């Protein structure tokens, strides 16, 4: 994954936790949008993000994002159970000519 | 709604040539910025592109196993066709073909994901 | 076919004047329902001219279009425009967009200037959405489809401000993207090859035109990019230049400079042939003039004191207003000849009581007679 | 010894429209195949004419180009170009050149209009890399060789943008020097000496020409020094100016004012005789309009918007996207005389069904009437 | 008024004039009292943080 994500970020319920996707001049400077994904333990992932803020059907308020530089974030308020998913961020790089995935970071709630 | 469903054999040999179709219904491969792609995800590690291809018939493959991937569809049918060839037990991972929306960016998401049919390589 | 004879009538309504805020109108909270109009200099003044009837057909002969108030420049701009950073000259390289990032923005307007005259309401061209839809599924943010529209320009419709005739309502959704005046308009511009072409020349048998601009600013936008730069026009960079900078860029107009020299109003006007194979005969007795002056657009502020109590200055105690002085006085004479528009806002002209013989006793009548 | 005749016939397209990107054109990652091609006031317009025949020759006797859309100025820039520092009041000296020093940097370009006709394919000079390797050895980075080539200019070929006429995508390798819209292409000029030398004509009978220019900004550039400066011409400093700054300095162009008075467009010409032997005849059955006008190179902007549920306002809820709109209408007037180009792009314009002898149902048949 | 002293038909409030006038916008400024007729909502996306306040 060229696109890099911390490996697990632990937040208290309520709390309002942040991911991080960091990139290059390749893939997220040049301009080329992120997009963002939640896979529950057994389950297919699912859109969350799909223009660095952007909210499809089904997802609540409390999801959103930002691009800040060679980088990108994601803000989660009201942190609950249904946020024990695993994250992925993804783009299109230029030098590798492909679309790119992210390590992926495990979310869990200190209950 | 839209859906997909995934199918395929789910052990296949070394060195083998492994064949992959998926079924999409409520959109075709005609509509333009419609496309279809395929991505895996090996046990305990990240996701990976492999392919993709749209409406005007236009292919994509990873570089790092663009020789051992050809893709093709089936408007007709509404069908995906993915062979990769010279299989290996790393390869042993779970497959998701996805619809996918075409940007003026390159930029390119997946909305809709498939159940995911796992393969096994040994 | 169409007999002349030497008979002339001069008219005239000899004031018109008009008063209103220059960027909105002004109304209730929810209510639809106008208190102040919106006037400016930016907007065409289509005079719908309801002729007396010759048999109870007339042919314009000439016209003069009085304009009253000073010469000045307006000024617009929005408190919210879309505006990055300054690139004319920029020393160091832009390091954030954040999630807003409008900037309190004023500019003036490319200084416009017309006449048309003519027996049916003129045409103009903008560029709004289009309507074909075809095959193609429109992906969430996709550029909308661009086509040449063609209308009937009223009285209110905006004019060309350097931005580009187009339709802001709807190619631009952000509201953000021009000043306020037009932000929510249609900036119509007249489609002269196409009111030239119809054979009779009805649209119209005169018309002038002088328009001028120059760049005053370089800027640049902050929204999320769409058609990114190829790779293959750049070499990639790192550190501070790892991040782009957005390639989205507009020019900030100027109308440079007004003088009385450069005025085509207060002047007089012999339409002796028209362009036209209609040589300026009033069909139906009727007539259309549209006029743009942003050579006279000063908006005069008003200060008004709500309490008269304090001894010292204080901003809290005076209420600021921008209103703006449109005046007008249209002159004409016509010559004796002998042989469906209500969806539309005109301001109408009443001149079937207004006509005489006796053209010594006005400016224009003496100098049709010296000529 | 061609011998004319009292008949003449009008003809013109009465539309022509284009729109796409200004800077680039749009296309899939790595995909050749355009989307959405690249349409700019920057480009030449070659129309290649394809007349009826006679015999089932012409001579073009007039012609009006006709230009629809309002006045404006384009804007230009480059996210990463090569501009180390303003030195036109530096204040204090230049402290640190790094490893990459490039910066967001816009500029409007120099107005320039032109109107070539011909029954040839216009000619047009560059500076390119030179052919001769002789016995000299290609160093690594040593200065590439300049040459005066000759070409053709074809539709969608750059004009000289005040950066002086240059083939950059060979002189050029950082792809930094120059903005995005021509770092990769051709910026021609024609050679007016050539193709008036030729003793026919042929190329041109008849040509135009208005352009301007001035220096706005004086910038410096990064790269490491080529031919350095002599130490003759300069005493050695120390401390501060230990390090010498580049002395390589490039302006920033600017096309000033535009106005209405100073278009050579929407008004006929007229071809009685040529500069050449050749009076306008259409040897083949062809001619060429070659026109270039920045004088409405406004660029709209479009705003669309991703996603209609937020409160507030977002810069990741909107795409930003530049569209160019190019509108032309070609008129020409065509006088009866008795007695291997498929290599290029051409903008092909048919004219075999729209020719008709009724010259007063038509704007320019008027004018030619009444001249 | 120049308009009402050439439409007076005996010209004795002038029978001769000239003019000739100049200008041009050296700057752009912006006043400070606390405002009258207030933007519509319409015309603007409300703002946060630094935008917050109009």
């Amino acid at each position: 994954s060229v696109l890099t994500q911390p490996p697990s970020v632990s937040g208290a319920p309520g709390q309002r936790v942040t991911i991080s996707c960091t990139g290059s001049s390749s893939n997220i400077g040049a301009g080329y949008d992120v997009h963002w994904y939640q896979q529950l333990p057994g389950t297919a992932p699912k859109l969350l993000i799909f223009t660095y803020s952007n909210r499809p059907s089904g997802v609540p308020d409390r999801f959103s994002g930002s691009k800040s530089g060679t980088s990108a974030s994601l803000a989660i308020t009201g942190l609950q159970a249904e946020d024990e998913a695993d994250y992925y961020c993804q783009s299109y790089d230029s030098s590798l000519r492909i679309w790119v995935f992210g390590g992926g970071t495990k979310l869990t709630v200190l209950g | 709604q839209v859906t997909l469903r995934e199918s395929g054999p789910a052990l296949v040999k070394p060195t083998q040539t492994l064949t992959l179709t998926c079924t999409f219904s409520g959109f075709s491969l005609s509509t333009n910025g419609m496309c279809v792609s395929w991505i895996r995800q090996p046990p305990g590690k990240a996701l990976e592109w492999l392919a993709l291809i749209d409406w005007d018939d236009d292919k994509y493959y990873s570089t790092s196993l663009k020789t051992r991937l050809t893709i093709s569809k089936n408007t007709s049918k509404n069908q995906v066709v993915l062979t990769m060839t010279n299989m290996d037990p790393v390869d042993t991972a779970t497959y998701y073909c996805a619809r996918t929306y075409y940007n003026s960016n390159w930029s390119h998401w997946f909305d809709p994901w498939g159940q995911g049919t796992l393969v096994t390589v040994s | 076919y169409v007999a002349r004879t030497n008979i002339y009538y001069h008219a005239g309504t000899s004031r018109l004047l008009a008063v209103g805020h220059p960027y909105f109108p002004i109304k209730k909270p929810n209510n639809n329902k106008i208190l102040v109009p919106k006037v400016s200099g930016l907007q065409y003044r289509v005079f719908r001219i309801h002729l007396p009837d010759p048999n109870k057909v007339w042919a314009c002969v000439g016209v003069e279009v009085g304009r009253g108030q000073p010469l000045g420049v307006g000024i617009s701009g929005h408190p919210l425009l879309n505006k990055l950073d300054d690139t004319e000259n920029a020393s160091a390289y832009a390091a954030n967009a954040g999630v807003d990032n409008r900037e309190c923005i004023s500019m003036d307007y490319k200084q416009t200037q017309l006449c048309l005259i003519g027996c049916k309401p003129p045409i103009g061209e903008h560029w709004g959405k289009g309507s074909p839809c075809t095959n193609v599924a429109v992906n969430p943010g996709d550029c909308p489809p661009l086509e040449l529209i063609n209308t009937v320009i009223q009285d209110g419709d905006m004019v060309d401000t350097g931005f580009g005739a187009m339709d802001f309502t709807t190619l631009q959704a952000n509201k953000s993207e021009v000043p306020l005046d037009i932000c929510t308009s249609i900036c119509k511009y007249p489609d002269y090859i196409k009111m030239v072409s119809e054979p009779y020349g009805d649209s119209l048998f005169f018309y002038l035109r002088r328009e001028q601009m120059f760049v005053r600013h370089l800027f640049n936008r902050a929204g999320t990019v769409g058609e990114n730069v190829p790779d293959d026009l750049y070499i990639k960079g790192s550190g501070s230049t790892a991040n782009l900078a957005s390639s989205n860029y507009f020019p900030t107009p100027s109308g440079s400079m007004v003088t009385s020299d450069a005025q085509i109003f207060n002047k007089p006007y012999w339409l002796q042939r028209a362009q036209g194979h209609n040589n300026g005969i009033c069909w139906g007795n009727q007539l259309f003039v549209t006029v743009v002056d942003t050579t006279r657009s000063t908006n005069m502020s008003l200060c008004a004191a709500i309490s008269t109590s304090e001894t010292t200055y204080k901003n809290t105690n005076f209420k600021e207003y921008l209103r703006h002085g449109e005046e007008y006085d249209l002159q004409f004479i016509f010559q004796l000849c002998k042989i469906p528009l209500k969806k539309y806002t005109f301001w109408e002209v009443n001149l079937k009581e207004k006509f005489s013989a006796d053209l010594d006793q006005f400016p224009l009548g003496r100098k049709f007679l010296l000529q």
